């Protein structure tokens, strides 16, 4: 069982890891996302680079 | 501070692209943690046997 | 024992029950979310009720 | 489509309101699925009883 804790030891942080890494690339998309409808959801047609 | 310019004179296509990506998020991160959440219950159950 | 796996299948059925319930009410809500942050996000401030 | 008429001169507290509801969603998600998966362990403890 000792073995056992290890590997889940193992697994545990490969999945820790896994999302840290997922949900910081994704949240950083979906900031992504916030700013552009937030800041430019379409007001860019009112500036219309005119 | 995503792309370079990344074709920003029109970049409506681009948020479509990144809602995939939200949805992908949530499943991901909702399947990993549980994933986690069930060995951390497990190692307790290990260290319980 | 058996008992206690009668009032726990009870108590699964309870939490499944609650967990697709909570599930499905706050997807459609974050579906409403979207639709707003993306449709009209502040945009209603641009019209401004002018 | 939600609502009938629904505040549509200023929207954003329920913006704020449904995003504290997400957060409800994550909240109640884990919740639930922690403690249906660790009431099923005691299941088999009891199943091994």
């Amino acid at each position: 069982l000792r073995q056992r804790h290890t590997e889940l030891e193992r697994e545990v942080s490969r999945f820790e890891d896994q999302t840290q890494q997922q949900r910081q690339q994704y949240a950083q998309a979906k900031e992504s996302l916030t700013t552009l409808n937030r800041l430019i959801p379409q007001v860019t047609l009112l500036l219309d680079e005119t | 501070r995503q792309g370079r310019q990344y074709q920003a004179e029109d970049l409506e296509a681009l948020q479509n692209e990144l809602e995939a990506r939200q949805e992908a998020l949530s499943l991901s991160v909702n399947e990993g943690g549980e994933r986690r959440m069930e060995m951390r219950q497990e190692l307790e159950q290990l260290k319980q046997k």
